């Protein structure tokens, strides 16, 4: 009998195929990539939380996450991110 | 008690209408049979091909500090890069003239 | 009503702005008769395409797109006046 | 004394002005006067759209554009800067004309 | 009034309002763009009209349209237009 | 045993003792004209069918044959062939 | 109780078959329906394409004193026909080589 | 079972003998190794558009139908080969 | 003093043979060994109907005729007998390559 951990080698698994279908990784580069994520994430949703402090808003919306996007991620990663993130957001809201 | 008509452009998630280019290859005489992913895959490459165009117009017209494209912008797009002058070797634009381009010879000492 | 010449229509002067729009530095003066004979060459080779398309459609006008077909015809398709 | 430019110099400045630009170089009447003399040869009383005679216009300095690049670069190649018929003719023949 | 005109305007301003929001369009240039799809839609049909009829197939599929486009579209947007679309076919088979 | 394969070479057989009594064929050359042949129709009958697109006409005729010869065939070559196709039409008509 | 078949190239007096193309016509999909007369006009103009290149040919070969036609009696049966040649710029013959030209400068004196 | 240098097998009087056919007379040393650059760019493109064609065919095995299928999509027909 | 031709009239010989002639000029085993080499690196274990290599062998025959001959008229419209590399990118790329 066991408990869990999760983890995000299936998600990051499934892109590596779409990306490369031919390619294989090895397990230790996907905890590379699971600390990677949750550095991002944590990272992303620290900055989130300091700009709905900022001006007094206590909901966390797509546009200030859109913000933080700008603010660390430098310039054309920041642009492209954006885009994706945006048409990305609009199929959400066509769904 | 019919769902509620949802479209397949939505369903790929893309831009380009899918019924219209599959009705488009079922009378463009191609084939008596086609395939559902076909005018997907279609439509999916030509949206590719207009966004990577319409980048190269948008940063030209940018460049020329205009904010509406000209054809003038559409021929620096396509020439000024040489995988789409290998799509593109026989296609006139027109209005488009041609890029600045002189002869080193040609110029003065 | 019938025409003649216009062929020198084709003026030197307009020769001489098609050459710079090609990059020409310095143009001789048995150029231009040559142009003129080379782009009746072309226009008669596009238009016989032309008036082809034309008297197939039953029409006695001729109309833009049969032109954009009797040059892709020769795989010089020119973009923007289809449809 | 008045000014006066050397050979060349209000060439290469026209290059440059032409070429940057888009605006039309053949005089647009008397081209469809010769438009016409050409079709009724073959087909008489023929109509012409204006965009017909537009495009045929914007094929016909396409192809005569495309001559004169491979003339230039022909004419470089025979260490000379004045065209002559025989470039012409030559580039012609290579595209096979 | 007029009989309708079937034409690939629209489409074009939506994509165009997703990679550049700010920009507008002469109406030339939006013919120029009509005659590009047109022209990129007939060269891969009949390519795809020509495999069906080699590998003596009835039925236009996908993927013989990748083929064409390996064959036609060169090199970069190939392989990108090829990862696309494998894309939007497999989004498409999730429904 | 095997599955029968299509040739033209009975017809241009008939047709070379009908210009010339006296002469043989090579296979290679044989080879040659098939492939002649096969790319002729080709050409011819693709033109056909995009001046049917052109049209809208749903039929291919005689008529549109006659308009991609036109077209097509440099020279004399075509008004020989627009008689010679015209003669056979007549008499295809009449019997 | 049936009549007699009766061959249809021999309705158009014609060696090339008008139901083969036909039927060639009507798989290679170039239209929904084909007009009768369509087959046997195309019938008729490659009868006479291969008529006359095969006439050249036999002259070409008797020029050559042989009795069968080769490839290379095909090469020149095409190129020193201007009209041909402008019908077939961009085709290329196996083992056809080419025709006999040497530029005049070449020449020696 | 690995080729690494065949580039070098077009010998060079083999050029000099293509370059005779070709109405040649004269003929620089400097010219094989860039008239091997120029057919070895061409048998690229027609071979990769032949394995392109005969992966669709799901087929190990290249065949000429598919390969002169090749040379007419790049616009340099070739007849005597099943065509 | 044994026999020799002066220079180009031994040319002029084998130009009048191999123009004449109707046989393929390159050899053939590394013909095939060149296409297996190169076609290795699109795919792996390619596999050569030695119809398709004689076909490719051919095309690519006359693909460099049509190339050499349209050196030579760039070579005589340079005034000079002997062709140099920069005829050969003139003639591409006059051809559109």
């Amino acid at each position: 009998k066991r408990s869990r951990k999760e983890s995000y080698s299936v998600y990051v698994y499934k892109v590596l195929k779409q990306v490369h279908p031919d390619t294989g990784i090895s397990s230790k580069a996907m905890g590379i990539m699971n600390s990677f994520v949750n550095d991002i994430f944590e990272r992303i949703a620290g900055e989130a939380s300091r700009l709905a402090h900022y001006n007094k808003r206590s909901t966390i919306t797509s546009r200030e996450i859109q913000t933080a996007v700008r603010l660390l991620l430098p310039g054309e990663l920041a642009k492209h991110a954006v885009s994706e993130g945006t048409k990305a957001v609009t199929k959400y809201t066509s769904a | 008690a019919r769902a509620k008509a949802k479209t397949r452009s939505s369903r790929a998630g893309l831009q380009f209408p899918v019924g219209r280019v599959h009705r488009l290859l079922r009378k463009g005489n191609y084939s008596e049979r086609v395939g559902a992913g076909a005018p997907v895959y279609l439509a999916a490459v030509l949206e590719y091909l207009t966004a990577e165009i319409l980048e190269l117009a948008g940063n030209a017209a940018r460049d020329n500090k205009k904010t509406r494209i000209i054809p003038r912008h559409l021929q620096l797009a396509i020439r000024n890069d040489e995988e789409l002058n290998k799509l593109l070797g026989r296609v006139t634009i027109a209005q488009g003239g041609v890029l600045p381009n002189i002869q080193a010879v040609l110029l003065p000492k | 009503k019938v025409l003649r010449d216009n062929i020198q229509g084709i003026t030197k002067p307009a020769i001489r702005r098609l050459a710079r729009r090609g990059g020409v530095k310095r143009i001789s003066g048995l150029i231009y008769e040559e142009t003129r004979g080379v782009l009746k060459v072309f226009l008669e080779n596009v238009i016989r395409d032309a008036v082809t398309y034309t008297e197939h459609a039953k029409r006695k006008t001729v109309t833009a797109m049969d032109v954009v077909y009797a040059l892709k015809r020769q795989g010089r398709t020119l973009y923007g006046f289809g449809g | 004394k008045p000014h006066r430019y050397r050979p060349g110099t209000v060439a290469l400045r026209e290059i440059r002005r032409y070429q940057k630009s888009t605006e039309l170089l053949i005089r647009k009447l008397p081209f469809q006067r010769l438009v016409r003399e050409i079709a009724q040869d073959f087909k008489t009383d023929l109509r012409f759209q204006s965009s017909a005679v537009m495009a045929l216009q914007e094929a016909s300095e396409a192809y005569l554009v495309g001559l004169f690049e491979d003339t230039n670069l022909a004419a470089i190649h025979a260490k000379r800067v004045t065209i002559m018929p025989k470039d012409i003719q030559l580039a012609r023949r290579i595209r096979g004309e």
